[PDB]
RNA sequence: UAUAGUUUCUUUACUUAUUCAAUGAAGCGGAGCUGGAAUUCAUUUUCCACGUUCUAGCAUUCAAGGUCCCAUUCGGGGCUGA
RNA sequence: GUCUAAUUAAAACAUAGCAUUGCGAUGGUCAGAAAGUGAUGUUGACGCAAUGUGAUUUCUGCCCAGUGCUCUGAAUGUCAAA
């Protein structure tokens, strides 16, 4: 299983790769819009978590909101 | 009016000069010999240019 | 190998094979019948002696016709209804909320004629 | 109390500027590739008026580089421009007046108008009749040059930085009285609605802090600090010293 | 030719309306365009911490040639010959009832990420391959970690979508070899040598190193200028 | 007073974050030719320019020319010109 | 010249003129719940904004203690959260 690897390591913020990561995937998503499809998730065992099976009919939108 | 500008014919729009119905003739000769001049003057300054960097 | 070449720095969109439409089924299924047909857009003639001095003189049919109606329906409709042809057309409508038409012929055929014909006069 | 007019004024459905007859906003061409490399020409084919501003404006026309076209753009014209008059921009050009030559290529004790303070913004500082900027010197180091600023300020810009040589025409406009309320009339008839003007002092207190009273006058002062607000800034905002300017300025 | 004359223009600055050039460097691209060329240029400008950047150190095209030769001789099957297969295992159930084994053993690649994960934590894997082109990369930031504890021979190749021509699909995102044929077993030990020099060895150097911090042309030019510069002497 | 470590703060520096402005996102940066200044202590260090200023004209047709292919034909393409 | 339409047309308001104040645009004044938002601003100190006095002529005196506005920061001063 990698899912569990997966989980661990999302857990793993305030690490070095997964901070990194964090700001580039951050500059990524606000130079798109506020709401912007995703074909396909970021996190696919929390998606997995809650229900996202990889068939026809879900869909991943990615959003941000203003914050405060 | 515009469109009666349309419905008359050319030799009422026009003359039978270069520039005829747009520019004055007093306007047309004026750069005529423009031209003319400063073409030549060109010739000239490229002919000085010419003998002055051939010599030097 | 190298790359392509570009004269604008303008990027438009590209052109795009654009498909049309035979689909699978249709929208209505039943095309509907002809809205304004000759039977619909002459309702009745008029009949006030006004109009009929018109058709005396003038040698003028007067119809009450559909809102929906306009001259090129009329004279059309008139050239079937009535085997005429028809030299000019003036519409209004009347207050009553109607439309009239003053229907002028050719000076071959005669209104009147036509009129005692059709079975008003 | 109400909502008083320096407040209205910033909604502004009256107090919007009247930008009918008004022939063009008057920025200098933009700073391409001939202009920052070389020179290039155009003529000055016609002065006008510009309503709303003392100052005239020269409709000037150039070539474009990339392209059979015309671009013709408004500059603000300068004492001593005429018609049919070969205007030289960029930065190999020669210093005559009318040219837009860069403040690095000028000299000190130069004379300029219609400058950007930053380079790209097609026309700033010096726009108005009469004024003019001083060059003072430079570091070419760092480049910066200094300038001296009607106010009677120093300044620090980019050499790079463009300017019309010259002072700008229609000088000596306020020089000479109105006489007349319809003069002034006209004025901002063209200009926008800030004329006429009422006295708070002679308005009524939900209409203006200085008012009310059984006789016009302020009460509290009329110096505000500038940490005030909205409804609080009617006299002289933040003002270090007051009265009457008994000697130099001492800047 | 005594008609044809030498006009030549001058295409400086003030004169002769420029002609048509490649404009290639100059162009307002669109937004997918920008974010993508953007991002890669910012994901080598930053400090990449080791554990990337383990990856970037790619596989070199000829054992490349060689391995993907070799896989695609272990290549699994297609739904047409499966779908014979069984028809031929349905044909000697019915006749011979041989009891489902009829059909020889296959050897073929595995593929599946869950699927390696747990076969090498079990350590049935003779070789593993890893693509770097992932988007998330947390799929298999430890894959190389694991595979090294376990003491399995890895390999980072170019191309999720070689591996996924390989076995059929699209992308695969990861390949591994378990069990081969004699015939080429001792071909497998002696790329496995190889890889296993390139990245296996030198895991503790590449988890120690920090990659990144790599400048454009521009600003490298002028680090150049102001460095002999400053250093000269 | 010198230290291998952690530490706070001051200053300075870098650009990709972020911020600002412009444009139809047109000429950025580096290097290289040319000429000039340039003194060279071998052999070149470098630095400057790298097509436009008497004149209210004109400047456009993948550029004319040069060169190489095709298939001559009506022509057609490439490189250079840049 | 203007205003209290329907009891106050005036010495009131405005006015030109005088003076002061803020602002060199990353800005001053003002608006919006917010915003990749706006008015001044198609603007640029002979300008914008805010105040006061009220043609011209002649003069605008003493007071910075108090209340405001402001300019100064080395300080056994005070002094929030972190």
């Amino acid at each position: 299983g990698a899912y569990k690897y997966l989980e661990e390591l999302q857990r793993k913020k305030q690490s070095d790769v997964l901070r990194f990561l964090q700001r580039v995937r951050v500059w990524e998503y606000r130079q798109k819009n506020v709401i912007h499809r995703a074909a396909r998730p970021t996190r696919p065992d929390k998606a997995r978590r809650l229900g996202y099976k990889a068939k026809q009919g879900f869909v991943i939108y990615r959003v941000r909101v203003r914050r405060g | 009016r515009p469109r009666q500008y349309a419905t008359v014919s050319k030799t009422h729009k026009t003359v039978s000069r270069a520039y005829g119905g747009s520019r004055c003739a007093n306007c047309v000769k004026e750069r005529i010999i423009r031209a003319f001049l400063i073409e030549e003057q060109k010739i000239v300054k490229k002919v000085v240019k010419e003998q002055t960097e051939a010599a030097k | 190998k190298a790359l392509k070449v570009r004269t604008s720095a303008t990027f438009r969109l590209p052109k795009t094979l654009k498909l049309a439409r035979a689909p699978k089924y249709a929208s209505k299924a039943v095309p509907h019948y002809n809205r304004l047909d000759s039977y619909k857009v002459i309702e009745q003639p008029i009949t006030s002696e006004t109009a009929m001095k018109k058709v005396e003189d003038g040698n003028i049919l007067v119809f009450q016709v559909s809102m929906k109606a306009n001259k090129y329906q009329i004279k059309k409709a008139v050239k079937e209804l009535y085997e005429v042809d028809v030299l000019k057309v003036n519409t209004l409508v009347r207050p009553n909320g109607t439309k009239k038409a003053y229907v002028r012929l050719t000076a071959d055929y005669d209104a009147l004629d036509i009129a005692n014909r059709i079975g008003y006069i | 109390g109400r909502v008083i007019r320096n407040q209205r004024k910033g909604a502004g459905s009256i107090f919007t500027s009247h930008t009918r007859l008004r022939q063009g906003a008057a920025k200098l061409r933009t700073l391409d590739y001939a202009e920052r490399h070389g020179y290039i020409r155009g003529i000055v084919k016609q002065i006008v008026h510009d309503s709303g501003r003392g100052a005239p404006l020269a409709k000037v026309v150039f070539r474009d580089p990339y392209k059979y076209r015309l671009r013709e753009e408004i500059f603000i014209a300068n004492e001593g421009v005429h018609t049919g008059q070969f205007i030289y921009a960029g930065k190999k050009a020669s210093l005559n007046v009318g040219n837009v030559l860069p403040l690095g290529s000028v000299p000190e004790g130069t004379i300029v108008s219609n400058v950007e303070e930053k380079p790209g913004d097609r026309g700033a500082l010096a726009r108005a009749s009469g004024n003019y900027v001083i060059i003072i010197g430079h570091n070419p180091d760092e480049n910066k040059t200094r300038v001296r600023l009607p106010s009677g300020a120093k300044k620090v810009i980019s050499s790079d930085a463009r300017g019309v040589i010259g002072v700008i025409a229609g000088g000596g406009r306020v020089d000479k009285p109105l006489l007349k309320a319809g003069r002034a009339f006209h004025k901002y008839r063209l200009k926008r609605n800030s004329w006429p003007k009422t006295r708070g002092v002679a308005m009524n207190p939900v209409d203006h802090p200085h008012g009310g009273g059984n006789h016009q006058h302020i009460g509290k002062a009329s110096t505000i600090s500038r940490g005030a607000v909205s409804g609080q800034k009617a006299g002289l905002i933040a003002a270090r010293r007051t009265g009457l300017l008994r000697g130099s300025q001492k800047t | 030719n005594p008609l044809t004359h030498s006009t030549p223009k001058n295409f400086g600055i003030g004169q002769a309306v420029q002609p048509k050039r490649n404009l290639s460097r100059y162009v307002k691209w669109p937004e997918y365009v920008r974010v993508q060329r953007q991002k890669k240029i910012l994901s080598i400008r930053l400090k990449v911490p080791p554990t990337i950047a383990q990856f970037q150190y790619t596989l070199d095209r000829n054992t490349a040639a060689e391995t993907f030769k070799l896989f695609n001789k272990y290549r699994p099957e297609t739904a047409a010959e499966k779908k014979e297969r069984l028809t031929k295992e349905a044909a000697a159930v019915a006749e011979g009832k041989s009891k489902q084994d009829a059909s020889p053993k296959p050897y073929a690649v595995k593929y599946g990420l869950n699927h390696v994960v747990a076969l090498i934590e079990n350590k049935k894997a003779k070789l593993v391959l890893i693509a770097n082109d992932v988007d998330p990369i947390e799929l298999v930031v430890f894959l190389p970690a694991l595979c090294k504890k376990m003491g399995v021979p890895y390999a980072i190749v170019k191309g999720k979508a070689r591996l996924g021509t390989l076995v059929n699909q699209k992308t695969s995102a990861v390949a591994a070899l378990t069990e081969v044929r004699a015939e080429d077993e001792a071909a497998l030990a002696k790329l496995v040598s190889t890889i296993d020099a390139n990245f296996a060895d030198k895991y503790d150097e590449v988890k120690k190193h920090w990659g990144g911090g790599i400048l454009g042309n521009k600003a490298q030019a002028k680090m150049d200028k102001r460095a002999k510069n400053s250093d000269s002497a």
